[PDB]
């Protein structure tokens, strides 16, 4: 009975690039940051997959 | 004769500090702490001397 509010989603804490990583909770935070940074430097290829 | 030992010693002292400073994120930011002991526990037979 003490509770007033509640969160809406489990992903309302991370950003978009960090929320695009699967199995984030099993990764070290530094590795999560490194993956998020490297994920946005990927050049598009001939055929998307 | 002719060995510049001063530069060698300066590099030898300086290198580990920079290296270990740059190698600190491997543990992931964990704390380095050992619980402070509250007693003395000898391990071998012998006499005890106080100074």
């Amino acid at each position: 009975d003490q509770v007033d509010y509640m969160d809406v989603s489990t992903q309302q804490v991370v950003s978009v690039g960090a929320s695009l990583i699967p199995f984030l909770e099993h990764d070290d935070a530094n590795r999560a940051l490194m993956g998020a940074n490297m994920q946005r430097q990927a050049v598009p290829t001939l055929r998307a997959d | 004769k002719g060995e510049a030992i001063g530069v060698i010693a300066a590099q030898s002292i300086g290198e580990p500090g920079t290296q270990l400073t740059m190698r600190t994120f491997h543990i992931g930011g964990a704390a380095s702490r050992a619980a402070a002991e509250s007693s003395i526990q000898v391990k071998n037979k012998g006499s005890i001397k106080l100074s």
